[PDB]
């Protein structure tokens, strides 16, 4: 930038533009040469994208060109990390975590007939000897 | 009918930030995201959503290495309308991300200058793992440096994160570094790096 | 089967051998101890349905080891909306005579839910189909029970060659080395989901047995499964053959 008698100085990209905000004919006196001027104008237009702060939940941003990234925190996901892990709990969603039936309403576990619904309000287990869809050769000794 | 099949599936993918993107925004309908390897069972995401996009990250971190297939569904509001996704392997397709210079020093007649690790999205071992981490002996940066009084700009390559140049005493130098993988067709090269000059 | 393996002994105790007048007819898929399910073709060309017996237990058709049980099939069931000489709609319910013993070799396939078999085991890739049909397009039968394992596939994108019904799924491979065949027919296309085994397709039909640019076609079980749980509960009537309505 330009204030009183700034132009007395040599010209520095980081005091005219970057640690200000500089302009195309203050670009030129630093670089000179105007195809290396030009090169640089591209880049130096491109503003910071993260300068909206559009990560959400504690995500952290990083500037791309015309374009930004989210790193979002371990239950969240998404370009914003705007969606939680847990509120997608359903039938859709890996069966609702259900070992076998599940049902929509919180989802609600089932159990095909010979096995039982445990504590955990998920998991299944034989109550016959022989339950349907296992090996016995396989789950015994 | 009650439903049409999404198009236009394309992959937006930095540093291994993957986002799915497709068309139309929905009209009396919802999309399903289904996700998958080569051989692997279809995961489901963005379950019912009205957005025209979907975050496929977690599920293609998990192995960067392997070759990923999804599908978007169209629900009304025997198997439903869907579209196919172009196949994606995101170690050999991802995006670069634009570097940064995190600092040089100059010492007589010669100078370095450091590279910002860039940090990406593969979460491994509970912290985002660094760009070199990933890639190893296929990443290198390359450093475009020249004077104020130079015709043209020189170029340097590293196989780290450090370059080892020689100057001209007095003259004062700019820099601009680009992360590149060799062993690839297509995005080969990354943008350039802010300046930075001395 | 063709380009599959030998299922080990017991590794299969769901495999049924259904015969007619000692000669082999199809396979079919033990879901309890009473009632077997099948494909409708099968029963197409039948004149003596007191000679149709249903063996359990079976692994080598050349040698009896004591483990096999068999049993006289009192009534088959078939949708009405299936007629013989097409493909849509194959499938037929068969109510053993007498129910079987479970043992270490005799265990019956889960019949799933639908919703259950529609969001979640529709969606796992690889399923075992199994038989002791043709090993190779028009060739010999297979004397020890093989097994196959294939990928299945949504309609859209097998519609590459209107054919296939929503009553129907393909599954295998286009390369021409894996799929099955002629003489398996009724066999179980069983799917894994966390150490447990559901029916989720029953060996239809195909245009040729390993045809490149071609899979092999299943009858889709989740759409009679209302269908098949209705009939478990009904009352016999005498005649074998049974056509009852669908859905
Ligand atoms: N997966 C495969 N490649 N083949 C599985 C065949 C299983 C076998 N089915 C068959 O052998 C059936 C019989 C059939 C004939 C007319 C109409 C319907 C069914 N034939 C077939 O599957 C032959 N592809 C012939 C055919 C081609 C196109 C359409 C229909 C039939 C069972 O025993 C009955
Ligand atoms: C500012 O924030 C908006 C959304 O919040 C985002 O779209 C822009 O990219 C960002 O710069
Ligand atoms: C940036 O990264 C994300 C993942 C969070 O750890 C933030 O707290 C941090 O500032
Ligand atoms: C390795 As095995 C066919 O005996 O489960
Ligand atoms: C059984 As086909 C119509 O996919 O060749
Ligand atoms: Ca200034
Ligand atoms: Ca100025
Ligand atoms: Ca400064
Ligand atoms: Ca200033
Ligand atoms: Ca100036
Ligand atoms: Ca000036
Ligand atoms: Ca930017
Ligand atoms: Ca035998």
């Amino acid at each position: 930038a330009n204030a009183f008698l700034e132009e007395l100085r040599p010209g520095s990209l980081e005091r005219e533009c970057k640690e200000e905000q500089c302009s195309f004919e203050e670009a030129r006196e630093i670089f000179k040469d105007a195809e290396r001027t030009k090169l640089f104008w591209i880049s130096y237009s491109d503003g910071d994208q993260c300068a909206s702060s559009p990560c959400q939940n504690g995500g952290s941003c990083k500037d791309q060109l015309q374009s930004y990234i989210c790193f979002c925190l371990p239950a969240f996901e998404g370009r914003n990390c705007e969606t939680h892990k847990d509120d997608q709990l359903i039938c859709v969603n890996e069966n609702g975590g259900c070992e076998q039936y599940c049902s929509d309403h919180k989802r609600s576990c089932r159990c095909h007939e010979g096995y039982s619904l445990l504590a955990d309000g998920v998991s299944c287990t034989p109550t016959v000897e022989y339950p349907c869809g296992k090996i016995p050769i396989l789950e015994k000794r | 009918t009650n439903t049409v099949a999404a198009y236009n599936l394309t992959w937006k993918s930095t540093n291994f930030k993957t986002i799915l993107e497709w068309e139309p925004k929905p009209v009396n309908q919802v999309y399903t995201v289904q996700i998958s390897t080569k051989s692997g069972d279809w995961k489901s995401k963005c379950f019912y959503t009205t957005d025209t996009e979907c975050d496929l990250t977690d599920e293609i971190v998990k192995d960067v290495k392997q070759t990923y297939l999804a599908r978007v569904f169209s629900y009304p509001a025997g198997e439903p309308l869907y579209e196919n996704s172009p196949e994606f392997t995101p170690y050999l397709e991802t995006n670069l991300g634009q570097p940064t210079i995190q600092s040089f020093e100059q010492v007589g007649t010669k100078v370095n200058v450091t590279v910002e690790d860039e940090r990406t999205l593969v979460r491994r071992n509970n912290t985002f793992l660094s760009l070199r981490d990933v890639f190893g002996k296929d990443l290198i940066y390359t450093l475009y440096y020249w004077k104020s009084s130079s015709s043209g700009k020189k170029t340097a390559k590293t196989n780290t994160n450090e370059f080892l140049i020689d100057v001209d005493k007095g003259e004062n130098y700019c820099f601009s570094v680009q992360a590149v993988i060799p062993s690839r067709t297509v995005n080969r090269k990354s943008t350039d790096s802010p300046v930075e000059c001395m | 089967i063709v380009g599959g393996k030998v299922c080990p002994k017991g590794e299969c105790p769901w495999q049924v051998l259904l015969l007619v007048n000692g000669a082999q007819l199809c396979g079919g898929t033990l879901i309890n101890t009473i009632w077997v399910v099948s494909a409708a073709h099968c029963f197409d060309k039948i004149k003596n349905w007191r000679n149709l017996i249903a063996v359990l237990g079976e692994h080598d058709l050349s040698e009896h080891d004591g483990d096999e049980q068999s049993r006289r099939v009192a009534q088959v069931i078939i949708p009405s909306t299936y007629v013989p000489g097409t493909t849509n709609h194959d499938i037929a319910l068969l109510r053993l005579h007498q129910p079987v013993v479970l043992t270490d070799h005799v265990v019956p396939l889960c019949l799933p839910e639908r919703t259950f078999s529609e969001r979640t085991l529709a969606f796992v890739r690889f399923s075992l189909v199994s038989g002791w049909g043709q090993l190779l397009d028009r060739g010999a039968t297979a004397l020890e029970l093989m097994v196959l394992n294939v990928p299945r596939l949504m309609t859209q994108d097998c519609e590459a060659s209107g054919k296939i019904t929503e009553y129907m799924f393909c599954a295998g491979y286009s390369d021409g080395s894996k799929d099955s065949c002629k003489g398996d027919s009724g066999g179980p296309h069983a799917t894994h989901y966390r150490g447990t085994w559901y029916l989720t397709g029953i060996v239809s039909w195909g245009q040729g047995c390993a045809t490149v640019g071609h899979f092999g076609v299943y009858t889709r079980v989740s759409q009679y499964i209302e269908w098949l749980q209705k009939l478990m509960r009904s009352e016999p009537r005498p005649g074998v053959l049974l056509r009852a309505p669908f859905p």
